[PDB]
C-alpha cells in the first residue's frame, strides 16, 4: 500500500524559507514522477510542482516559477520542496502526490496526509479559554470559549474522549488577527451539574494546555 | 507505419445492459496523435489511402 | 489560461435519487478526472479519464461528455457518498482544477435546539464580552438570525460558527457569536438570537437577561 | 562460454495486481547483460544470474538478449501486458511516455490466460557504438560511455478481470539470456543488485 507522509511546516515570517520534505514507501519510487498541491480554505485547488525519475525535468506554472524548487534524493526515497520569497498567498495546505499515467492524459492517484503552513506577520500567541454557561429540560447542552490563538492547528478534548457522541466542536473564526472558536458538548442533565465534566484544550503550537471547567451559575 | 499500436482500453461491466455500446470509436483519428510511431509519416504528408487491421 | 466551473456549488440529496453535477470548460478539453474529498481527509482515486471508475469505487457512479460539458452520474443515492468532488484538465500549463461541489445529505425538516450562553466571569476582566448563541439540530442550511437587542437589528460583530454535516444524525449545528465590548455589553437587557425556518411560521425566541444572576 | 551464457535465469519478479489503472507502468527495466535484483535472506547472499557472471569479467559486450516473461495465472484471470522498448540508454527520462506514446517503439502484447506460459522478447542490437562498455568499475557518469542500449517498460494495457474465489494478482518472472553474444577484453568485476 502506498503511504505518503509529509513533513516540515510551520510558521514562517513574510520573506523567510521553509523546505517541506516527502516521505515514500512500499512500492518503486523511481518509476513515477511526483508533486505538490496547494490547498486553501477559500479556493481550491492549485498544483504548483512536478519532478520526473531523474533531477532532470521539473515544471511550474505561471505563478510560483522562479519562487520554488522542487528536488528528489532517489536513495533515500524522499521529495524535497524549496520553497523562497514566500508572501500571503502561501498561506495553506500542502500534499505530495504521486501522478500516475493513463491511456491518454496524467492522474494523480495517491495523495499524503498534508503539512499546514502559516506565512502571516504576528506571534506565536498562546490560547485563552473561558467557560460558557447558561443564565430544566433533559438535553442541556454545555461549552467553552476559546480565544487569542493565532497558530491554527488546536485540540479541545472533552474528558479523554468520554462524551464523545454529543460533542459538537465548532470552527475557528478569523478576527482581529486571532482564530476564535467555542467548543461545545451535548450533556445529559443527570451528568452536569452534579459531575465532572471539563474541556482539554491542547495547543501544540506554543505546547499549552489550558484546563477549564464549567461552573454552574 | 504497419504496427500494431493500442488505441483504447474500455471496460464492460455486469451493469451495462443489452445492446448497450461499450466502445465508439474512431479508428482513424485515434492513430493520428503524436504518441504513436505512425505520425512521423502522416505529419509531413497530405493524403493517403490505407486499409485497417483490427484486433 | 483556461477555466473550469462546476454549475452546481451546493447539492442536497436523498437516500435513493438520481443526482447529476457537472464541471464545464471554456474550450475543447479531451479528458477530465474527478476526486472525492471526504471531510477531515485527502481526495483519492476516484475517476479517470472520463468514465474509467477506480478500483474500490462503487459500481454505481458515472462519467460521460465530450468537449465542453462533461458530467458525473450518481445513480442511487446513499450515505456514503457525503463529500466534494472536484474536476481537473491536463491538456495546458496550468492544471486547473473545478471550484468544488459539495454533495450533503438531504432529511427531513427537524426544529432547532435553541440556547443562548453569557458570556463569563472571567471574560468580563479582559474588558469585553461575546454574546454565544447555539442552534443545534435542524435543517435545512438556509436560516436567518438576527440579533433582536431591545427591538433594533444589529448585524454587525456576527460571527456565525458553521459545522459540516455529522456522518451520523445528518444534522446541522451552529453558533452564532455578537463580539462586544464590556462598556458595549452593558448597555441593554434583553439579548435575543432568533432562528428563521422555513417549517415554523413564527421564529423562536429564546432570550435571557444581563441582570439576570 | 556459451554454456552458461545461453541459460535463461530468472533475474526479476514482479506483480500484476487488479488494482492498478491502465497504461500504469508496473516495471522498468535496464536492457544490458548486468541487471539482476534477486536476493535471499538465509543464508546471506545475492543472486547472481548466469548472464552476468560471464559478462561481469569483460569490458566491451555486443549481442541481442532475449527476455523471456513467464507468467502464473489460473484458467480464470484474464488481462494482457505489453512489453515496449523504448531504445537509448540507461539514464533517459522515462516515466513520462504515457500508453499511447509508448505504441510508437516497438512492442509486443501477450494474452496471459492461455495454453503457453512463455513470451520470448527478443530485443534488437540498437546502438551508435559497435560495442558497449562496462562502465560499473567507474564510480562517476559520462556523457557517451553507458552501459545498456534503452529501458523496457512493462504496462497495464487490458485491468485484470478475474472471480471472488481466486488471488486478486498474477506474478510474473523474467529470465535473462543473450543470443549472437559477444564480449571481449577481460577485466575483473564484482558485480551488485540493482535496486531499482
Amino acid at each position: 500500500e502506498v503511504k505518503l507522509v509529509e513533513s516540515g511546516g510551520g510558521l514562517v515570517k513574510p520573506g523567510g524559507s521553509l523546505k517541506l520534505s516527502c516521505a515514500a514507501s512500499i512500492h518503486t519510487f523511481n518509476c513515477y514522477g511526483m508533486s505538490w498541491v496547494r490547498q486553501t480554505p477559500e479556493k481550491g485547488l492549485e498544483w504548483v510542482a512536478t519532478i520526473d525519475a531523474a533531477s532532470s525535468y521539473t515544471y511550474y506554472p505561471d505563478s510560483v516559477k522562479g519562487r520554488f524548487t522542487i528536488s528528489r534524493d532517489n536513495a533515500k526515497n524522499t521529495l524535497y520542496l524549496q520553497m523562497s520569497s514566500l508572501r500571503s498567498g502561501d498561506t495553506a495546505m500542502y500534499y505530495c502526490a504521486r501522478r500516475d499515467n493513463t491511456t491518454a492524459q496524467y492522474y494523480f492517484d495517491y495523495w499524503g496526509q498534508g503539512t499546514t503552513l502559516t506565512v502571516s506577520s504576528p506571534k506565536t500567541t498562546p490560547p485563552s479559554v473561558y467557560p460558557l454557561a447558561p443564565a430544566a429540560a433533559s438535553m442541556v447542552t454545555l461549552g467553552c470559549l476559546v480565544k487569542g490563538y493565532f497558530p491554527e492547528p488546536v485540540t479541545v478534548t472533552w474528558n479523554s474522549g468520554s462524551l464523545s457522541s454529543g460533542v459538537h466542536t465548532f470552527p475557528a473564526v478569523l478576527q482581529s488577527d486571532l482564530y476564535t472558536l467555542s467548543s461545545s458538548v451535548t450533556v445529559p442533565s443527570s451528568t452536569w451539574p452534579s459531575e465532572t465534566v471539563t474541556c482539554n484544550v491542547a495547543h501544540p503550537a506554543s505546547s499549552t494546555k489550558v484546563d477549564k471547567k464549567i461552573v454552574p451559575r | 507505419g504497419e504496427k500494431f499500436f493500442l488505441i483504447h482500453s474500455a471496460r464492460w461491466l455486469t451493469t451495462h445492459a443489452l445492446f448497450h455500446e461499450v466502445a465508439k470509436l474512431d479508428v482513424v483519428k485515434l492513430l493520428y496523435n503524436e504518441q504513436f510511431a505512425v505520425q512521423g509519416l502522416l505529419r509531413y504528408h497530405t493524403y493517403a489511402r490505407f486499409g485497417i487491421e483490427i484486433q | 489560461d483556461i477555466v473550469l466551473t462546476q454549475s452546481p456549488a451546493i447539492m442536497s440529496a436523498s437516500p435513493g435519487e438520481k443526482v447529476t453535477m457537472t464541471c464545464s470548460a471554456a474550450s475543447s478539453v479531451s479528458y477530465i478526472h474527478w476526486y472525492q474529498q471526504k471531510s477531515g481527509t485527502s481526495p483519492k482515486r476516484w475517476i479517470y479519464d472520463t468514465s474509467r471508475l477506480a478500483f474500490g469505487v462503487p459500481t454505481r457512479f458515472s462519467g460521460s461528455g465530450s468537449g465542453t460539458s462533461y458530467s458525473l452520474t450518481i445513480s442511487s443515492m446513499e450515505a456514503e457518498d457525503a463529500a466534494t468532488y472536484y474536476c481537473q484538465q491536463w491538456s495546458t500549463n496550468p492544471y486547473t482544477f473545478g471550484g468544488g461541489t459539495k454533495l450533503e445529505i438531504k432529511r427531513a425538516d427537524a426544529a432547532p435546539t435553541v440556547s443562548i450562553f453569557p458570556p463569563s466571569s472571567e471574560q468580563l476582566t479582559s474588558g469585553g464580552a461575546s454574546v454565544v448563541c447555539f442552534l443545534n439540530n435542524f435543517y435545512p442550511k438556509d436560516i436567518n438570525v438576527k440579533w433582536k437587542i431591545d427591538g433594533s437589528e444589529r448585524q454587525n460583530g456576527v460571527l456565525n460558527s458553521w459545522t459540516d454535516q455529522d456522518s451520523k444524525d445528518s444534522t446541522y449545528s451552529m453558533s452564532s457569536t455578537l463580539t462586544l465590548t464590556k462598556d458595549e455589553y452593558e448597555r441593554h437587557n434583553s439579548y435575543t438570537c432568533e432562528a428563521t425556518h422555513k417549517t415554523s411560521t413564527s421564529p423562536i425566541v429564546k432570550s435571557f437577561n444581563r441582570n439576570e444572576c | 562460454f556459451t554454456t552458461w551464457t545461453s541459460i535463461p535465469t530468472l533475474a526479476a519478479q514482479f506483480p500484476f495486481n487488479a488494482s492498478d489503472s491502465v497504461g500504469q507502468q508496473i516495471k522498468v527495466i535496464p536492457v544490458d547483460p548486468y541487471f539482476f535484483q534477486m536476493t535471499n535472506t538465509n543464508p546471506d547472499q545475492k543472486c547472481i544470474t548466469a548472464l552476468a557472471s560471464i559478462c561481469q569479467m569483460f569490458c566491451f559486450w555486443r549481442g541481442d538478449l532475449v527476455f523471456d516473461f513467464q507468467v502464473f495465472p489460473t484458467k480464470y484471470h484474464s488481462g494482457r501486458l505489453l512489453f515496449c522498448f523504448v531504445p537509448g540508454n540507461e539514464l533517459i527520462d522515462v516515466t513520462g511516455i504515457t500508453l499511447k506514446q509508448a505504441t510508437t517503439a516497438p512492442c509486443a502484447v501477450m494474452d496471459i490466460a492461455g495454453v503457453q506460459s512463455t513470451l520470448r522478447f527478443r530485443v534488437p542490437w540498437i546502438s551508435d557504438t559497435p560495442y558497449r562498455v562496462n562502465r560499473y568499475t567507474k564510480e562517476a557518469h559520462q556523457k557517451g560511455e553507458y552501459t545498456a542500449i534503452g529501458k523496457l517498460i512493462v504496462y497495464c494495457y487490458n485491468r485484470l478481470t478475474s472471480p471472488s474465489n481466486v488471488a486478486h494478482h498474477v506474478r510474473v518472472n523474467v529470465y535473462l539470456s543473450a543470443i549472437n553474444l559477444e564480449c571481449f577484453a577481460p577485466l575483473y568485476h564484482a558485480m551488485d543488485v540493482t535496486t531499482q
